[PDB]
């Protein structure tokens, strides 16, 4: 009935040190007598850490926490000072008891390294060809840590590994591509990081920044205008990325006519007494260029 | 250390299992068994706390240790039959050489 309490795996983090827990539960009435305790990593030839009843301890770094010469021997915890990325893998904990005989459990280390997550957004312009728009950074990690894109958008993510600062760590770098479109612009973009090391997954949200000529538009007319009419009013509806930095009111005959007032973006429209037929163009100016947006008014 | 052998036998036979080894030091303990599904523990010797027999208590032909630092240590199986036959592991606990394994795969034909 004599059992060895141990973990399956044990994480530990790459430069501190960590404790490898190993204790032999004894039921109350029963007697035993653990000549000496064993440590041994699989495939080494020889042992690791050896603590024995009369001799005491025998190391290869490492130090047993709780074993003591006099004390009946039972807990075969041991520290492991300076984790390396060779220090990963499988470990033995032995106990050499009478009369139960050699009882032993099987350890594994896991070597950990939490990774730096940064999100940057990447701006662009108009093009055909689809081109990354956010950028997920995972910097120093063991091992590589997993990263996915939350969007409704549907982009193809690019997602690479590159060696590490420290050895034995990845560093994880995901692009997210899609086609630039104004429909696109100013919406959110969630980047989800998981490692080992984090209790919960870092979210990260990019606002996506797309550069685009303006997308120029006229509302108002109805066709509905008869001669002496209200002082009607046109505006000029405009989207833009940077925003608008000017609005030009012509026509195609040239400028606008005394009817027709420029009020910045706006144009009021004086009643006529006499049928007419123009074609109003708005000029909306911006850092990339320049648009235009026509539209019929007929009067009767 | 580390070693495998394979031991050949017929109905009837007897034969002696020994792990033959030497200490600088001291012997720490030793054990023999039958390792199938299960680790069957069938005997322990510890030089202060002596000999203990899993089973029944006629086990005074089943295990023996001949005593330089040098050691003989035995598993008795006389007049063998098929349910005798399997995978016999010693354990050979030395201070300062470590443990030492011999599993010993009795086929009896
Ligand atoms: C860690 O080790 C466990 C036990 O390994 C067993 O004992 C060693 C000495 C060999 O005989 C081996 O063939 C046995 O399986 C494994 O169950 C476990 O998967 C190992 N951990 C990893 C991640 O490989
Ligand atoms: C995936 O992305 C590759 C470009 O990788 C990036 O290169 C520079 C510009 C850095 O930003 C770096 O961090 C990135 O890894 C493309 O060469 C490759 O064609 C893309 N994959 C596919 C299937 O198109
Ligand atoms: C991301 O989400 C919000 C987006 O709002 C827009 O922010 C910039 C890009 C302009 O286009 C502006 O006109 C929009 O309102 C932000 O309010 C929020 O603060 C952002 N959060 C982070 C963490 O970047
Ligand atoms: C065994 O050792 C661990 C680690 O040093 C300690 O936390 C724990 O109290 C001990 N367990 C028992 C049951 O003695
Ligand atoms: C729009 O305005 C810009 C800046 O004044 C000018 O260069 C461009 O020619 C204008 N376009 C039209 C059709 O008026
Ligand atoms: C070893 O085996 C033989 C039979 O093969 C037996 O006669 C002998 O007594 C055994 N040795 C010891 C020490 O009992």
């Amino acid at each position: 009935d004599v059992v060895v309490q141990a973990p399956t795996q044990v994480p530990g983090f790459l430069g501190d040190s960590v404790t490898l827990p190993c204790y032999l539960q004894v039921p109350n009435m029963e007697v035993t007598h653990v000549s000496q305790l064993t440590w041994a990593r699989h495939g080494e030839s020889g042992s690791m850490a050896v603590f024995h009843q009369t001799q005491g301890p025998s190391y290869s770094r490492l130090e047993f926490v709780a074993a003591r010469l006099g004390a009946e021997l039972r807990n075969a915890s041991l520290r492991m000072f300076g984790l390396r990325v060779e220090d990963e893998g499988n470990y033995t904990c032995l106990f050499v008891t009478f009369p139960q005989g050699s009882r032993s459990v099987d350890i594994w280390l896991r070597v950990l390294a939490k990774p730096q997550n940064t999100a940057e957004v990447q701006k662009v312009q108009l093009t055909g060809e689809p081109v990354p728009m956010a950028r997920c950074v995972s910097t120093g990690g063991r091992p590589p840590a997993q990263i996915t894109w939350h969007s409704d958008l549907g982009g193809m993510p690019n997602t690479s590994q590159v060696p590490g600062f420290l050895s034995g760590t990845v560093t994880v770098t995901s692009l997210w591509i899609l086609v630039p479109s104004s429909q696109v612009d100013g919406k959110n973009v969630t980047c989800k990081v998981e490692h080992e090391s984090f209790e919960k997954p870092q979210l990260l949200t990019v606002n996506l920044t797309v550069y685009y000529p303006p997308e120029v538009s006229i509302s108002g007319y109805d066709n509905n205008w008869y001669l002496g009419q209200n002082e009607a009013t046109l505006t000029c509806d405009a989207r833009s990325n940077p925003e608008p930095t000017g609005y030009n009111w012509s026509t195609t005959m040239g400028p606008l006519p005394p009817f027709a007032v420029a009020q910045g973006a706006q144009l009021l429209i004086r009643p006529v007494d006499k049928p007419i037929n123009t074609t109003l163009i708005c000029n909306v100016t911006n850092a990339l260029g320049a648009r235009q947006a026509e539209l019929t008014v007929q009067v009767k | 250390v580390n070693t495998e052998e394979n031991v050949y036998a017929t109905l009837g036979s007897d034969v002696n299992l020994t792990c033959q080894t030497q200490t600088v030091g001291f012997f720490v303990q030793m054990q023999w068994s039958k390792v199938t599904n299960k680790i069957d523990l069938i005997a322990v010797y510890h030089p202060q706390y002596g000999f203990y027999c899993a089973y029944g208590r006629p086990c005074e032909s089943l295990v023996t240790f001949t005593e330089e630092n040098g050691s003989k240590w035995t598993l008795h199986l006389r007049n063998m039959s098929s349910s005798v036959s399997g995978r016999y592991e010693c354990m050979l606990v030395l201070y300062p050489e470590g443990i030492q394994t011999k599993i010993y795969n009795l086929l009896i034909q």
